[PDB]
């Protein structure tokens, strides 16, 4: 159960921690329009977070969303270092977006049969949900890349930036292993096959190039944060941090 | 004399036919309606950086999601008022540039700074409050694109007024501290909430012809007041105050007597110098600008 | 007292909040020698806050400087405005800066013949430092006014987007005047004469506009602030906050 | 045969004349100088940004004003250090470049993230106490604008270790949290500390010519012994432990015997692939670029 809930965290924590990030994106897109979409967007992961937090703490037997969000500081969160990284422009919010939402739709489609019910029903409301976001973020993709000159390369440069960071999509410890022997939690190595097949497949007819680098970049899961993350969530848990234990 | 077209038109408004997009209309009522619509899209717009400015902050999951989706909403009606202007002949990024160079106008409201978290349930409840009364107000507004998008708006808004009443009686009936910061809130936005309604019945140019050709049901002093009474009882529920030492409840009329708003404050706000109204204009500004080549990348896809 | 508090915490607030933006310059200059002069400025400003809050502090009879930068909250809070302004580019900085520079100048100038001792002594260190400030920053102002065609527009718009806040600089209130009728405080109002001879020349041997709008924003004093403070409190305050009450 | 250029050279090194200069040298010498000193100049830049990262958010205005001082020294200590290399006959900007560009290194302690205010009393106490010993023994080295910098700087950079080691202390005396806070940033701090003395004697390609021209007085495993031993007293004072099992004294030789480094983890942070190395030369990149509009403003003043 202290596996179980480690694992339920980190899904919680990758929504919430781009949640927060979408969030610094309201009344500041090119169109009302993304406004809508992002915030859209935004409130459907929140939702996924509270989801998964929830279960998380009833898992636990102690606390809630809330005490979980709020009271843990950088070094006991364990988002993905990738849904940390700054807005940037609009092409690495798109960039950072098609990856998450692609890796979102490979998971959350095979974590739908998980012998967890909670975890079942938590991912069926969440696949909906991200197919939208997936739609959306590669549709975005291919008109920034195969858009106009500038874009393009705006969209390579973004996609450049963050490439390192996907290696930890695929990272596995002995809690995803684990589980996953138990028929319970997906085994991230096996969701390259389809993310690699949809990403590669996304950035060819947005007219991009993938990345040579080997990516390398990992330790969110353990805790062991960029320096971005830190500052995220000074601003996040202020009001709670003076006044904590209260209703709202 | 009128003409035969001007003569037709006032029996058309007097007996309460609603104004289709197709229907002959007077140049000053196109524009007028051009107008007031198209700056009431802005303030949905505008409104939108004052409530965004605590979605990261929130103290609550639940309350952030809330935020969320009201933020959501905001930028859906600010479509709809687009769409409804538009049906009038101008175009959507024609009075947003007007808007963006100052040419138009906004909510006063959206001047203010949130200056606590208390601001947004503050904002949830009266400006909104303030903003319903208006909106329902206009639900038989002479022009049919209009009226129709207030009802649209007002079934769905209502709702979350609510929710951000709900948010307030939270620190009402929470902590000291709470109680202290929704006071303030209240403190800082009850005579801005108040002024949203408009200038005084005799200072108002565009009133005269509006209430004349329907378009305005109500004239923005008996909306005032209307908000007024429905409202202080809210904040008696609340355990809270109103800052202002002349309200008084007046038996023989029915009604709440109230101090005079200050005008001098609001000629300032409507006229760009107000709180916030330059960061406002700026943010609004640095979106378009640096999301040009965004547009232009859209743009080249399209065609393709 | 109560009233030399608050006059006194002004002081304070000004130098700490601009410190921190100082701050957020480290390491980000266009030169090691920039960067070193502008921590070497958020310091000296550093100090003074921590002078002025120390005193603040005594006369209050509790706390100390770190109980007041670091458990009150932005309605609390009395800086002018204008030094809680974002750092923007390095024109926006030294803009600022300027404005500030020459402001202290003539404060402190006038601030250190208080018949308040401990104001004197406070001031008479100041100024040593302030003089300084605004050598560097006048300067800057002259290098890139009277530089190329770019800077000289970028320190145009960073002069013109400061310009309403200016205000505040010489707004008076009752603590202001009832402490300066004791012989105690500056009365901002006659520092208008020292700084418009100041900044107007130093905007003019620049090669630069002062601009016509009417300065009109003020609030910042009454704990009246833009949306700008409240999250760079919340970034100060946060390990205060988490852990109070102890000792670093 | 050695030229006679060659054996003067030789007899100069081995009789501890101080190297000035407009005396000869060889071109490997010099490029030797230019190279460890260029690289220690960068280090000197590079460690602004993990120490810097706190400044905002650091919890007294005492330990504050001690940072700001602490990065400010740094700046000054790269200084001395970019005139020193400039002797050589290389340029400051262009050395510069090549560490942009990924051509030259620095300190391999700097590509690892600040998470806690922890981690900036640590790198005070662990990091200059590492930088510390390499530099006093660095006072001797056979280059004397080197030697004579090694001596400026050591005499300032001690008193900012200590203050670095005093917040530690308050961290290791103070609540429960503060002392796990202290002991995590021990465990992520201490083999990369050890690291910064370079790699084993066997595997310093570099080293045969430097101690043969007494650049290097002591070879790095002598450096890394001395601090272990220096060091383990002071993690003992702060009651706190080493993450090194293998940790223990030896009596037979009067020293700390210790694990075995991560020597594949320390390749793969010098080819850039460590976990801040992208964001520490994003942010120089960024601040030499975005700067290239002063810097020529700055020019054109200076010509008028
Ligand atoms: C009653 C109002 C608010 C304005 O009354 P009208 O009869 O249309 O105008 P008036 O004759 O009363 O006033 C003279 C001028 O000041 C204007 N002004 C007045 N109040 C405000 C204000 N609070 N904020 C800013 N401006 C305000 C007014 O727009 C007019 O400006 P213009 O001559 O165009 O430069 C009506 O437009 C409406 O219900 N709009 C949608 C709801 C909202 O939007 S939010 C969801
Ligand atoms: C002892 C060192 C640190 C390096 O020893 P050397 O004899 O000069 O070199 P080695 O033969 O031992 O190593 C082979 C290569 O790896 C290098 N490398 C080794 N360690 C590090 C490291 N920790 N970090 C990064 N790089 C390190 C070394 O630079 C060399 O790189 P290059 O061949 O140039 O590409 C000496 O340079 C020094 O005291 N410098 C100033 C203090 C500092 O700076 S901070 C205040």
């Amino acid at each position: 159960s202290n596996q179980l809930t480690a694992y339920t965290l980190r899904l919680g924590d990758n929504c919430l921690v781009l949640s927060q990030r979408l969030g610094e994106w309201c009344g500041h897109a090119p169109e009302l329009e993304i406004d809508l979409a992002l915030a859209n967007i935004g409130l459907d992961l929140l939702g996924q977070a509270r989801n998964f937090l929830s279960y998380a703490a009833e898992l636990a037997g102690e606390g809630d969303e809330d005490t979980l969000a709020f009271t843990r500081d950088e070094r006991q969160f364990s988002n993905l270092l990738l849904v940390e990284q700054p807005n940037g422009n609009f092409a690495d919010t798109i960039a950072r977006q098609y990856f998450i939402d692609a890796w979102h739709v490979a998971l959350f489609t095979r974590l739908m049969e998980s012998r967890d019910p909670q975890l079942a029903a938590i991912s069926a409301k969440a696949i909906k949900e991200a197919r939208y976001h997936l739609r959306f973020s590669r549709g975005w993709l291919e008109r920034l890349g195969n858009g106009t000159d500038v874009s393009g390369q705006k969209m390579q440069q973004a996609i450049n930036k963050l490439w390192r960071f996907t290696a930890e999509l695929f990272d596995a410890d002995e809690i995803d292993i684990a589980l996953s022997e138990e028929g319970i939690a997906v085994d991230p190595r096996t969701l390259r096959a389809a993310w690699e097949a949809e990403v590669f497949a996304g950035i060819n007819e947005a007219t991009l190039n993938v990345p040579q680098e080997q990516a390398y970049r990992t330790g969110g899961k353990k805790g062991l944060h960029t320096e971005h993350l830190g500052p995220m969530l000074a601003e996040m848990q202020y009001l709670q941090r003076v006044l904590p234990g209260q209703q709202w | 004399m009128r003409s035969t077209q001007e003569e037709r038109f006032e029996q058309r408004i007097a007996q309460e036919t609603a104004i289709e997009p197709q229907d002959w209309m007077p140049d000053a009522y196109r524009k007028t309606l051009i107008r007031q619509i198209g700056q009431h899209a802005h303030s949905e717009i505008v409104g939108m950086l004052p409530q965004g400015n605590w979605i990261t902050r929130a103290p609550t999951l639940r309350r952030k999601a809330i935020l969320l989706a009201q933020v959501q909403d905001e930028a859906g009606h600010g479509l709809y008022l687009y769409s409804a202007a538009e049906t009038l002949g101008c175009a959507r990024e024609d009075i947003y540039q007007k808007m963006l160079d100052g040419r138009m106008k906004y909510s006063s409201i959206f001047n203010y700074p949130t200056l606590s978290w208390a601001d947004i349930g503050v904002i949830g409840w009266l400006v909104d409050g303030a903003a319903i009364v208006n909106q329902v107000a206009l639900c038989r507004t002479s022009y049919g694109p209009y009226a129709r998008a207030m009802v649209k708006i007002c079934k769905e808004e209502s709702f979350h007024q609510r929710q951000g009443f709900e948010a307030c009686m939270a620190l009402a009936q929470g902590s000291e501290a709470q109680k202290q910061m929704l006071q303030d809130a209240i403190n800082r936005f009850w005579w801005p909430a108040l002024m949203m309604f408009g200038p005084n019945d005799d200072n108002s140019p565009n009133s005269a012809r509006s209430l004349t050709w329907k378009i305005k049901r109500f004239t923005n002093d008996e909306l005032r007041q209307r908000f007024v009474d429905n409202t202080v009882p809210q904040v008696e529920m609340l355990g809270m105050t109103v800052p202002d030492p002349d309200l008084h409840f007046d038996t023989e009329s029915g009604h709440y007597r109230f101090g005079e708003i200050d005008w001098q404050e609001f000629n300032e706000v409507i006229n760009g110098r107000g709180i916030c109204n330059q960061e406002r204009l700026d943010a609004k500004r640095k979106a378009w600008e640096e999301g040009t080549w965004v547009r232009e990348a859209a743009l080249a896809h399209a065609q393709k």
